[PDB]
């Protein structure tokens, strides 16, 4: 999705920035520009000018509260962002060939707990989807254009579980139905879905959320959706498993055997909570 | 061409995963949206051409000694990882990790990645480890370890100050193309 190019929010905090102080841009970089790159540059450029030791870089994304900030120092907050679309805006970016034409909304996610931590347990994890609206729109005459409005949305931890599941259900879905196939990308997605070794695995998600049928049916429209997303997930793992059996040679036969074994072990456990 | 299989091995709590998820998502280690699944994909540009790098994340526990080398076949390049302020983990590079990937994959290139290098030049951890008779790993004492071990080279980075982060992955791709 860098047919569109790479976009970061940039906030300028400090009197030493002259007219930039309390202004906030969305920068447009070339495609696949990495967070290291821009942050090297903006610190490098205000290093050369104010002195290396006053350029402090806000390695954050929570909105800047003006107080906590040493007023002597020059603070730059940098956050990667993605172009944000209507469901109507998006649909038309499917069917007509030119798609880079009204980029004025940009989205970032920042994770939290009520605790004031960034990350928590599966049931403690919150996410704030923020939508930035810029004054003018890309593509534009300048490469940065500043932010005029801002919208925050909050996802209850179960809504967060859903977005995690949906993205990886689709990551499988894509790595399966694609020509010519990519076996390494497919096994990479597949193993990290059914045969996880490091993170929490998808089972613990069903367990933490799908174990009790909630009363409050405003929360039921959540419980159900996660229940159905596991159904689509478990259908896309099969398909992917099947498809990897085609693509492998002899060396990866024990590999696939374990990936298979890992799956039925999981669908086993899943089935109580899904049905 | 196609995806590059890069398998990443090393002790848990060198923050091996912490940096995989943060480079690939363009996030600081404080703001990445955490997940439950494993492995991460990323497109790096290199000489104007864009290569995609499949990042295979592996538990550093003994408990997985039996299962882990199942990912090793068809690997293109290895990132062997240690934290420069965890000399337990830099010993497990000589005598666990590099032997393991070179036993199943003798012709496959690997890299030495030091990580968490911000805590090296950090006052509170230096004498914290010295207060059990240990100094962090200087790049000197790691650069030779990699020449000793016929690694492609040594690289070190910080997930947090992003320093040398891009270099780690540029070299991994490059090493896969030779």
């Amino acid at each position: 999705e860098r047919m569109f190019g790479t976009y970061f929010r940039v906030g300028f905090y400090g009197t030493k920035f002259g007219d930039l102080d309390e202004q906030e841009f969305v920068y447009k970089e070339p495609a696949y520009t990495k967070l290291a790159e821009i942050s090297h540059r903006l610190e490098g450029f205000y290093g050369e000018r104010f002195g290396e030791d006053v350029v402090e870089v806000i390695k954050d994304s929570n909105p800047v509260d003006k107080c906590k900030l040493d007023p002597n120092k020059a603070y730059i907050q940098i956050t990667y962002v993605e172009p944000y679309f209507d469901t109507y805006e998006m649909k038309d970016r499917i069917t007509y060939f030119d798609k880079n034409y009204n980029l004025r909304r940009f989205m970032y996610c920042t994770p939290f707990t009520l605790d004031g931590r960034a990350h928590g347990e599966l049931h403690e994890q919150f996410k704030r989807k923020t939508i930035l609206t810029t004054s003018h729109a890309f593509p534009y005459i300048k490469t940065r254009v500043n932010v005029t409005h801002k919208e925050e949305i909050i996802l209850t931890p179960i809504e967060v579980a859903i977005e995690d599941m949906q993205k990886k259900t689709q990551e499988l879905a894509f790595a399966t139905h694609q020509d010519p196939a990519d076996p390494k990308m497919l096994q990479m997605v597949l193993q990290g879905s059914v045969g996880t070794t490091v993170n929490q695995g998808p089972l613990e998600v069903a367990q933490v959320f799908l174990s009790e049928i909630p009363s409050d049916p405003k929360l039921f429209r959540h419980h159900n959706k996660l229940r159905l997303c596991f159904k689509d997930f478990t259908k896309r793992c099969e398909d992917a498993l099947r498809k990897n059996k085609s693509l492998i040679g002899p060396d990866q036969k024990e590999y696939q055997r374990e990936l298979e074994r890992n799956y039925h072990r999981l669908k086993e456990a899943l089935q109580p909570l899904i049905n | 061409m196609q995806t590059i299989k890069c398998v990443v091995v090393g002790d848990g709590a060198v923050g091996k995963t912490c940096l995989l998820i943060s480079y690939t998502t363009n996030k600081f280690p404080s703001e990445y949206v955490p997940t439950v699944f494993d492995n991460y994909a990323v497109t790096v540009m290199i000489g104007g051409e864009p290569y995609t790098l499949g990042l295979f994340d592996t538990a550093g526990q003994e408990d997985y000694d039996r299962l882990r080398p199942l990912s090793y076949p068809q690997t293109d390049v290895f990132l062997v990882c240690f934290s420069v302020v965890s000399p337990s983990s830099f010993e497990n590079v000589k005598e666990k990790w590099v032997p393991e990937i070179t036993h199943h994959c003798p012709k496959t290139p690997f890299l030495l990645v030091g990580t968490q290098i911000d805590l090296r030049d950090d006052p509170s951890t230096i004498e914290k480890l010295a207060k059990n008779k240990q100094k962090p790993i200087t790049p000197e004492t790691a650069e030779k370890l990699a020449r000793d071990l016929k690694a492609v080279k040594y690289v070190e980075c910080s997930a947090l100050t992003q320093k040398g982060l891009k270099n780690v992955f540029d070299e991994a791709i490059l090493a896969a193309l030779e």
